[PDB]
């Protein structure tokens, strides 16, 4: 039944009387279900220590991981070149996942086109697929530049980007000079970190590998920065805001935050801003290349100290207080521009929030997961916040970067009661919170089903989460949020200090039980 | 039904989708392993909204994702072995799941990995159903063979496991919603009606259902199928080997939910027939409130709607029951931005990813896959839902804002 | 004889294009290509004939517009398109057997590229 | 009894058995209190409609007020100047209560001195009390500029600040050249945002009413903003990013917002920033005046068109979409500035934030409270966001402020179910939510204490609150929001769709009983 | 520190003063009878930035307050009671808005007619607005606001007469806020008020039984639980709390304290009226406990048992040994990161004498200290009890202190909320010695752990060893 002055939704209408007895009555009579005092004894079961020693001797089963594939990277990593268009050789159902993953966190249009390789391709190859799937991106959507990757089917078959794209341009199906960069990304190697590294290494490799023998380190006077893969639009803009304070020339490669903030004007626009193909061009021709995530940022590096000759510089992640101080110094070492009074006033008033929020921050227990360098730079952050990460997992991370992150750890006091998991899933990290309960988590909205598990255990052991990462669907404008910097430590250490206080207002809300706790002032 | 023109934005999805995301994924009771690479999965973890009652992680596992992430070593090696302790750690971590199903992913197909040989002797030593679906993505050109082949698992594996049993004590009153996918509980909405006419619905899959309704399928009297085009395969089985007739029913605005119970009653006796009117009467005042308060504000707008292969043919019942204009089998049952300007629709209904490019044209949208987060939409608990979403997109303001006042 | 018939069935709701070829290599019917083959009566008589001698008892409706012509030693060979119609797959008769694409590969190249042909005319 | 390993504070270590029983033994022993189910039935009682009806029959009783006095506002204002110090004469318990408020909103130094008037001074004024306190002010913290204003015995004892100054400089306290505007402020006269206005108007007529013969309008091309009380430091920064966004020429009158921003150095600063002497000696020159918050800013108004000859623009506040777009348009006419593409681009992010989410908004219920511009902004928001806003109050409106917010509500399909509410206070406000039950509440801190109330009734009757307005003081770092421009129209509607998304996540967190809907994507 | 440094201290931060305001400040600050050394209670000088309050904030925010089960009208404009709403930690039990009415704001918001035309009328149908609207408050209180005694209002009369209606306790309580010079006179008061209006409503009544061990606890406001982690403790002994007030405090617990044998007075100086009053009428003798600190815990706990029968003091060596663990624990892992630090304090009346213990029992040392309002008797109790050559600031201006925490350069500061950003900024590790920085509670055993967890989470903080830019 439904009122037409309080029309209810699927909840709480499916609270009613009538509906409650009739899915009684479908799982009495034919949903044959496990008795309800067995589920829970299998639920208590799977919340205690024996439950989490099987579940950490898992080698073949992953359950609810934290990484998704190469393709995905490559798509991100393309869509940040002007009027690109990103062209996955594979099978078509692989791009609608990714175009609905970034539609959903993003909540933008998200271009991205397949060849739709299928059985014939499968025994044949997808020579014919990549020569239609290039002629009509080109003649469609008319792109300045197609940036190819693949997906496990076409690397499994084992497809020639290189030989299908120059027997393209030979028989005419596109323009000889139509830059149409290609990049193997193979799902079962890595993750969409890895993805963007190989797709950025190969639009560096198309744009500057030939024409090396007339550039000079330092000519235009600018820093290359590789933001790698970033899911936060503010992120972008800080970065490009603080080089703009410090006076200092830069070229930001691979930048997507204009095409993923398009304005609605009642106009649609597939391509909107990016990184210009003479940015690329011109890029060797810098004073050096900033990694801003250097932790998945290896092949680009290898390619960028290799060829262009740049001297890297060793910077961790801009993400916290001491980190983005060294950022700030090695740019102004770079470029010789002196840090402006803007920034230090920036880092005074960070360090004064800081200080206004330590009371509440301070001994707080938390279990983050995400990428290498956004965990590693949030583990950084909450040690300089007197935090206790105590649970760091990294389902995409390896042995190098556990051995960093604990080196990090061991260089603080609070870092006494952190362990760093590398390559286990969330599965695995809903056994640790439940073992060893943290005071929160931080992570994506995947981790939004794990609070909803240790509420079933007890309010007593409920995990609140904290969703800083990727992908964040059941929130709204989050990936406007920042990160970097001085203004994404300021966001954060607001968001973290934020939520330990509705948890606390909400523990104290009962009359007469816990109100005497409810104070005004917090 | 044919292939997808290469490099165009097309947003058809694979034959894993249409398997695991869509007949397979809604059942609850059973843990289904995304076999392959980790991407997949992942990307179809809790996509789609079909509802379900259930401890997840306990008894139910329709929004986890199990998958084999295949590395290097099991594309060179292949997944075999790994699909073996998997299936081991599966049973080891979760004991209360009552079947497994194996969803191939593109690597499976192509490295030569014998899933059904696997499924097979792990099935024999633990006195399990395991259900291997090759389901690889590049195989036919959009999730309908994902649908096929999901079917024919079905009817393969899980369909005729109580043929020789007969201790079901069956009714002349038993149904089976067939191709309801409990999209944001569609199909209870349809069943607490089919259930107030008298009728039993013994089984109710993929959404909400369980492995022992599909077992009791073949032991009902009628099958309502909602969704023809997935479902199709396995109800003309049925039909052809139990005998049990099927028919289409569309509980999608009060006109149409009328005429399909009406339908439906007329294949049982009177007392079914009095109890639809009955129900059919009870309900009256209800949609007829909620036509008299949103017809106005909803009359004489045009709709356009373009989805994947049932809801573009039986949508139009509600919509013209608010009052608005909409302008090989299914298109027997515009048929594909110049266009859109000559007609201005003003309400156009398809997927999340044509969602955003139609907001960023200024056309009022509406996710007509997911319901855009709401739901249900389908029953007569359901129009007062639509009609109100209706009203809420077609009449915010925030489409009329879209051009700056000095421009 | 002088004709050849490939047979196959497309499921008109998911496309599914399984190919009826016989166990003993080959993908034509009734008997096999001469090994020469290479790529270069009424075909309404040729698809009768081969539902009698093949006792097919289904409905089978011949696709015009593939067409193909190999030369075998001292003859001009057609080679047609016969499409099963209906709902369901047939059993398989004794000796042929209803694989996939996918399933042809380790066949020679000849029959895989007859299949692909086939595939494109219908499929694509 | 504490765990060192674990220690508690107040709770939940005023849980434990032995402190509850302790409890109970003081309470049953002792307190004599009323048996709990006359409590309840008392509770009960409060939470109805003839309860309602005996609350809004109230003439002299006033419970939980949504305003404060005027020299919190003159002091705020005060602090908006170059090194400038809040002189309030009066008694010190006033200037204590003042700077406790600020601090615990903005969690900074706030500055402020009084002359201590005492029982001595009930009798014979303050004249020897101000003397005494100019002089020692101006010798110890050495301001450039002193602006007095009044607390209720200053007031009461009618204490004429023009000629207590005038003879302070007179008699050699202070050089006669000193800056020394004053205002009366008294406190039993409107609220802390009529204060604001007469320091503004104080301050404006001591600098510019003796000096108008050399002032000739739109000599300088400059325009003159007078932000009002505002408490938001985003809501100062955002009017002169968008003002130098446009290249047009302004003056910020009364800018605190760097004072109230030190950076945390290891050095205090007692001033920083704010409206320099020349800047408000040169105020009539420019173009035209722009009131902000033009319905606390009368009297400023007032002596803007008297004595500036402005032709001060009929504006209302910069607040949600309409509104800023008529005071970017306004802007542009007046300094003859084309509005730039970056502002454009600007609204149609919000715009395309705002189709985003109106699945979530549209239909929902707010019963808000605060400052009159601030409410209205609020509301007119609400109503482009097809949000109702069925409970709209404001101590310290008017009858005319309440004619405009109902020709702004009957101008909108969504104030159908409206109601504004003028000197009502927070017990009103809870009597009405929980007769009419609203989605949320949007206000300050002391409505935490309604939605406890709420939550004593059950779970399904508690109305959440939204923390926007003044003061903010169970939650850190809030200050820093801004509510202005199309800048605060986002943070405003992330904040409110967040908190609709939380509320609904919260509710479908229970496992087989509501988490059918707890949905990943939202 | 050298105490000829001290002076130069004092002499250098005077010079900028004003020769009034210098000579008038030389009085108020000494290095460690009062007179002979520091002059307290005295005016503050006009213009200062002084941290004092007034006479209503002592009343009403300190002694009234608390009282839970009455209702206090702020009788005045909104101001007053709109900034001490809630502003003071005082726990409670009740039902907020039924039976008790702590955290709420009750006002008769004066407008110009009221003070043009009195306020008395108003008062009269607010208190008949209360009852009408609060049926379960035990009693009323009205506060006087400052212009309640410049207008010529008689609230004793109202009060008196609509007692008489309504058969309930409403006192009238004259804290206007131009009376005195700080919140001392406001606790006199408001103590005096008590003693006329509510001590004595049980004078004639002989219902209650009475036990040998009744203990009444006075001056403990229950900033944070601080008066329950005492009653704890003092119940343990086999001492039965019979009135705890203001904190958590009741009427009907106010008017049963004359029927104690023992008042243990944490806040002399608030409720030493009082407990004078009560020695010297009733005949129930006073002394002063100090919980802050497991040392002055069990000094005060034996102390304490010392005027009961053996059995008592039998039940306190019990305690004793049953929480001399638990304390023994946290000063193994708390003193280790908190031992040689020093600490400067400037507080209100009682807390800068009080505290010195447990930074003692952590290993710190005080090294200078202050008051707001305090009188000769406490600066005689403190010198006694701090440190040799010591700064000691009565009613310290802002400069002053800067310039004194700039010269002695401390690792702690505990000092009100509109000090704590000043120090902040300078660098400075600051705890709020008020409202315990939202923590608490800090007194007994169990306080004692927060108390030093706290103490190590500020103080060894890394905020504040990056308070300089490393490009600087
Ligand atoms: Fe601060």
């Amino acid at each position: 039944s439904q009122q037409v002055d309080k029309i209810k939704a699927s909840y709480p209408l499916f609270l009613d009387q009538d509906y409650k007895d009739m899915l009684a009555k479908k799982r009495d009579g034919f949903e044959e279900k496990y008795p309800q005092d067995k589920i829970d004894e299998v639920f208590q079961w799977t919340t205690t220590k024996e439950y989490q020693e099987l579940n950490f001797q898992r080698e073949a089963l992953t359950v609810n991981p934290a990484k998704a594939c190469q393709p995905l990277g490559a798509v991100l990593c393309a869509l940040g070149f002007e009027k690109t268009m990103p062209y996955v050789h594979g099978s078509q159902g692989c791009v609608a996942y990714f175009r609905s993953y970034f539609n959903r966190h993003f909540r933008e249009p998200v271009s991205c086109v397949s060849d739709s390789m299928t059985e014939d391709a499968a025994v044949f190859g997808g020579q014919q697929n990549m020569k239609d799937g290039l002629q009509n991106c080109k003649a469609t959507y008319k792109p300045d530049m197609i940036a190819v990757s693949t997906t496990c089917m076409a690397e499994v078959i084992g497809d020639d980007l290189n030989a299908f794209i120059n027997n393209s341009k030979k028989e005419g199906f596109i323009p000889d000079e139509f830059p149409v960069p290609f990049a193997h990304t193979p799902s079962f190697v890595g993750s969409h970190v890895t993805g963007w590294d190989n797709m950025f290494e190969g639009i560096a490799r198309y744009f500057t590998l030939k024409s090396m023998d007339d550039k000079v380190v330092g000519s235009n006077k600018k820093i290359n920065i590789v933001p790698g893969f970033e899911t936060y639009l503010g992120n972008f803009r800080v970065i490009k805001r603080m080089l703009s304070e410090m006076g200092v020339g830069y070229s930001l490669l691979s930048d997507p935050e204009e095409v993923l903030d398009t304005p609605a004007d009642g106009q649609f626009r597939m391509y909107a801003g990016g990184t210009t193909q003479e940015e690329m061009k011109d890029a060797p021709n810098a004073l050096n290349t900033v990694l801003l995530q250097p932790w998945h940022l290896e092949k680009t590096k290898k390619f960028v100290e290799g060829t262009w000759k740049h001297e890297v510089p060793k910077l961790n992640i801009p993400m916290g207080l001491d980190w983005t101080d060294e950022f700030l110094m090695k740019v102004s070492e770079i470029s010789g521009q002196p840090i402006p009074a803007s920034l230090t006033k920036e880092r005074g008033r960070l360090v004064d929030m800081m200080t206004d929020s330590h009371t509440w921050l301070h001994g707080k227990r938390f279990a983050l997961w995400g990428d290498p360098d956004f965990v590693m730079g949030l583990v950084k952050f909450l040690l300089e916040l007197g935090c206790e990460p105590v649970h760091i997992l990294c389902h995409n991370g390896n042995k190098r970067w556990k051995k960093a992150v604990d080196a990090i750890l061991a260089a603080s006091p609070y870092g006494k009661n952190a362990t760093v998991y590398i390559g286990k899933d969330l599965w695995h990290l809903r056994s640790l919170v439940f073992t060893d309960k943290p005071d929160f988590m931080i992570g994506n909205s995947y981790g939004k089903f794990i609070q909803r598990d240790t509420l079933h255990k007890g309010k007593e052991f409920e995990v609140p989460l904290i969703r800083i990462g990727f992908p964040i669907f059941d929130r709204h404008h989050l990936h406007r949020s920042t990160t970097l910097g001085y203004e994404g430590a300021m966001q954060i250490l607001t968001t973290l200090v934020n939520s330990i206080l509705e948890r606390l207002d909400e523990e104290t809300r009962g009359m007469q039980a816990t109100d005497y706790n409810h104070d005004l002032v917090r | 039904n044919k292939k997808s023109q290469p490099g165009l934005m097309t947003i058809r999805g694979c034959a894993y989708a249409g398997s695991k995301g869509v007949v397979w994924g809604p059942i609850k009771d059973m843990i289904h392993i995304s076999h392959g690479p980790v991407g997949c999965g992942q990307y179809s973890r809790a996509g789609r909204r079909n509802y379900y009652i259930g401890t997840t992680g306990v008894n139910a596992f329709v929004t986890m994702n199990f998958t084999s992430d295949f590395q290097e070593k099991d594309i060179v090696f292949g997944g075999d072995k790994k699909l073996a302790k998997l299936i081991d750690e599966v049973e080891t971590l979760f004991p209360l799941n009552k079947g497994i199903s194996v969803q191939s992913e593109c690597p499976i197909g192509l490295i030569g990995d014998d899933i059904e040989s696997v499924s097979k002797v792990k099935g024999a030593e633990l006195s399990k159903t395991i259900v291997p679906v090759r389901c690889e993505g590049f195989r036919g050109v959009s999730q309908s063979l994902g649908h096929h082949i999901a079917n024919d698992a079905v009817r393969d594996w899980v369909l005729g496991k109580r043929d020789e049993d007969t201790t079901f004590a069956s009714t002349p009153y038993d149904v089976a919603i067939i191709g309801d996918y409990n999209i944001g509980g569609d199909a209870w909405s349809s069943r607490i009606l089919l259930e107030e006419m008298g009728l039993r619905c013994v089984a109710q899959w993929s959404g909400d259902g369980s492995i022992s309704e599909i077992e009791l399928t073949p032991k009902v009297k009628l099958n309502l199928v909602h969704c023809y085009r997935s479902m199709n395969y396995i109800s003309r089985h049925m039909e052809e080997k139990y005998g049990i007739p099927w028919m289409e029913y569309n509980f999608f605005g009060p006109t149409k939910t009328i005429e399909s119970l009406r339908a439906i009653a007329a294949k049982f006796d009177e007392s079914i027939q009095k109890k639809c009117e009955e129900v059919i009467a009870k309900y009256k005042p209800e949609w007829e409130a909620v036509v008299a308060k949103y017809r106005p504000r909803l009359e004489g707008k045009r709709v356009m709607l373009y989805i994947g292969g049932l809801r573009p043919r039986h949508v139009i019942g509600a919509y013209e029951d608010l009052g608005m204009e909409v302008v090989n089998d299914d298109y027997d049952r515009l048929l594909y931005e110049e266009f859109v300007k000559r007609i201005k629709p003003d309400l156009i209904g398809s997927g999340i990813k044509e969602k955003f490019i139609f907001q960023k044209m200024g056309i009022p949208f509406r996710e007509m896959h997911s319901w855009d987060y709401s739901g249900p939409y389908h029953g007569f608990d359901g129009f007062a839902i639509f009609a109100r979403d209706m009203d809420m997109t077609l009449n915010n303001p925030c489409w009329k804002k879209l051009q700056a006042p000095w421009e | 004889m002088s004709w050849r018939i490939l047979l196959c069935h497309k499921h008109p709701v998911s496309a599914r294009l399984r190919f009826l070829i016989p166990t003993g290599g080959g993908v034509v019917l009734p008997q096999t290509l001469p090994r020469l083959a290479v790529i270069a009566c009424h075909p309404a008589s040729a698809l009768r004939a081969l539902q009698e001698t093949m006792a097919l008892g289904w409905q089978l409706e011949l696709i015009g517009e593939f067409r193909l012509n190999m030369e075998v030693p001292g003859q001009i060979m057609p080679i047609y398109l016969a499409a099963l119609a209906g709902h369901e797959l047939p059993p398989p008769p004794e000796g042929t057997r209803w694989i996939e694409l996918t399933q042809s590969i380790g066949m020679p190249w000849l029959d895989r590229e007859l299949l692909r042909r086939v595939y494109e005319e219908l499929i694509g």
